């Protein structure tokens, strides 16, 4: 609706017998693969972000915003426990550390 | 010639595999609405008649 | 030829043979006097909508 | 083909010009619309040949290889259940490019998320993209994950109501 | 061609402007397409057909 990307703000123009809208949007760029995951189980509980993503560049496990890649250590202030490892389908092992 | 639709581009989906964007380009772009017309009045027995 | 007008003096070169000038809605707009043979224009009096 | 009639119609002077431009400018703004709706993404994207997207079926509106016009059974239903001086433009995208663009949207949307419409696709895992979706609507991606066969049942369900509703609706 | 949406809805009120001027100049079979010359030619009952 206000340009092509992830809109921003906009600004107005005026133009002969109309106007003239200067979007300014975020567009992504530069992506990379990881390995991604949907929890981790650690110490036979399930833990999901509670705002990222879980990816992996290969050995090691890290939670990252999703339109940005900032790995941080997967801790408990940035994931929550629902459940046992035994329902979801694709969770991996992986320590949870604890400040 | 028969017009392409677009560059043929095929996404590696894989079911644990995701793609994270590591940088970003801040895009400004035009869209240009028109507004108004030009207000025009027609005295319609002048034109008919003068 | 009839019309209403305010004739005045005018600037265009009209050749020899040229007599009368016509606009787009094929109206005279400017004619040639018979006797003194000297072009004058024609101008619409002034109108408009109160 | 009368030459009188033509000779008297010019006393009326440019009627029909103003009627064909009219309807040149009708004609161009179908193709404008078909433009606009269809042509949202320059990329044409492609599923993979592998299906395997957490339990969810796209089958009946992903193209069909086994159909010659590479429709969906969706649309191919749906282009089934659709029934002097005069001429017919044909539209600039044939039916085959429209189905293209919808197949391009599909699998841009299938593989990729929304991350295609607001720049590079980057891909994701269906379940995941989902999990994404539970948690724009204010659900926790918890629920998602626990009950995906559920969800994934559910959606193919629903998926083979629409094509037999469809089917049974006049 | 930027601006090409302002310029089309310019050039389309002064194309229709210019063909109701333009309309003035056709007779629709009568003898003449000026006026004067109907008044300044005929009698009222024909001039007024
Ligand atoms: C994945 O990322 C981690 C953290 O950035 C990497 O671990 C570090 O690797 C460097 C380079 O060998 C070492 O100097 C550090 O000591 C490592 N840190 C830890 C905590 O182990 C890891 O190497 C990366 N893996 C890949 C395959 O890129
Ligand atoms: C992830 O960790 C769990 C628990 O540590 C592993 O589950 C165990 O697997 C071994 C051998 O497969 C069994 O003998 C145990 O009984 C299992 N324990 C439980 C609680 O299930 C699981 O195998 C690990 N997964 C991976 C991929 O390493
Ligand atoms: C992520 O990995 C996939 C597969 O490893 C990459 O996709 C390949 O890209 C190359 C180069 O364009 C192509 O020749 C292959 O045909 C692609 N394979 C598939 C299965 O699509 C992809 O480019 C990687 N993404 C990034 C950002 O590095
Ligand atoms: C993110 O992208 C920007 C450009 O969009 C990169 O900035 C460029 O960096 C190179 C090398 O450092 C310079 O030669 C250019 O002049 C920079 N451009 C601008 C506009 O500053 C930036 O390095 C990228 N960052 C990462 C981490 O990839
Ligand atoms: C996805 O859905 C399609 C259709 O809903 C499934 O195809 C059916 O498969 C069964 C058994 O294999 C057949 O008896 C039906 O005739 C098929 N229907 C059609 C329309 O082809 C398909 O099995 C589902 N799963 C996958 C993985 O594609
Ligand atoms: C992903 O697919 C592989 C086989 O290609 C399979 O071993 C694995 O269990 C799958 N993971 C999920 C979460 O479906
Ligand atoms: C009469 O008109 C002619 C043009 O037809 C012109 O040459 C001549 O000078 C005029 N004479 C007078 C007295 O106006």
């Amino acid at each position: 609706f206000c340009g092509k990307g992830y809109h921003l703000m906009s600004f107005p123009q005026s133009a002969p017998h109309g106007v003239v809208f200067l979007h300014v949007t975020y567009v992504p760029a530069q992506e990379k693969n990881f390995t991604t995951a949907p929890a981790i189980c650690h110490d036979g509980k399930a833990h999901f972000p509670r705002e990222g993503v879980f990816v992996s560049n290969g050995t090691h496990w890290f939670v990252t915003q999703r339109n940005f890649y900032e790995p941080q250590i997967i801790t408990t202030d940035n994931t929550f426990v629902s459940g046992n490892c035994d329902v979801v389908i694709g969770i991996v092992n992986n320590t949870v550390y604890d400040p | 010639y028969t017009m392409s639709l677009g560059a043929e581009n095929s996404v590696a989906y894989s079911n644990n595999s995701i793609a994270i964007p590591t940088n970003f380009t801040i895009s400004v772009t035009t869209e240009i609405l028109p507004v108004s017309m030009t207000k025009t009045s027609v005295d319609c027995t002048m034109y008919i008649c003068g | 030829l009839t019309g209403t007008g305010v004739l005045t003096e005018s600037n265009k070169k009209f050749l020899p043979f040229q007599q009368f000038g016509r606009d787009i809605a094929d109206t005279t707009d400017a004619v040639r006097d018979p006797q003194t043979l000297e072009i004058l224009d024609i101008t619409p009096c002034s109108f408009g909508g109160v | 083909d009368s030459t009188e009639c033509s000779n008297l119609l010019l006393q009326y002077g440019s009627f029909c010009t103003q009627l064909n431009r009219a309807l040149t400018g009708i004609a161009v703004e179908q193709d404008k619309n078909t433009q606009e709706v269809f042509a949202q993404v320059k990329q044409i994207y492609k599923t993979p040949p592998i299906k395997d997207f957490g339990g969810f079926n796209f089958s009946q509106i992903l193209p069909d290889p086994s159909k010659p016009s590479k429709r969906s059974p969706i649309e191919d239903l749906l282009f089934n259940k659709v029934t002097n001086g005069l001429t017919v433009l044909p539209p600039l995208l044939t039916d085959e490019m429209i189905a293209q663009y919808t197949s391009a949207l599909l699998a841009g949307t299938i593989t990729s998320g929304w991350t295609f419409g607001a720049g590079p696709a980057l891909q994701i895992p269906f379940p995941m993209q989902m999990a994404y979706r539970f948690n724009g609507i204010g659900v926790t991606q918890n629920v998602l994950y626990e009950n995906q066969k559920l969800i994934a049942n559910q959606f193919n369900s629903a998926i083979g109501k629409i094509q037999d509703s469809l089917s049974s609706t006049p | 061609s930027a601006l090409g949406k302002l310029q089309d809805v310019v050039n389309q009120n002064a194309q229709a402007l210019n063909t109701l001027v333009k309309q003035l100049s056709s007779n629709f079979g009568a003898i003449s397409s000026v006026l004067n010359d109907i008044l300044s030619r005929l009698d009222p009952p024909e001039a007024e057909v």
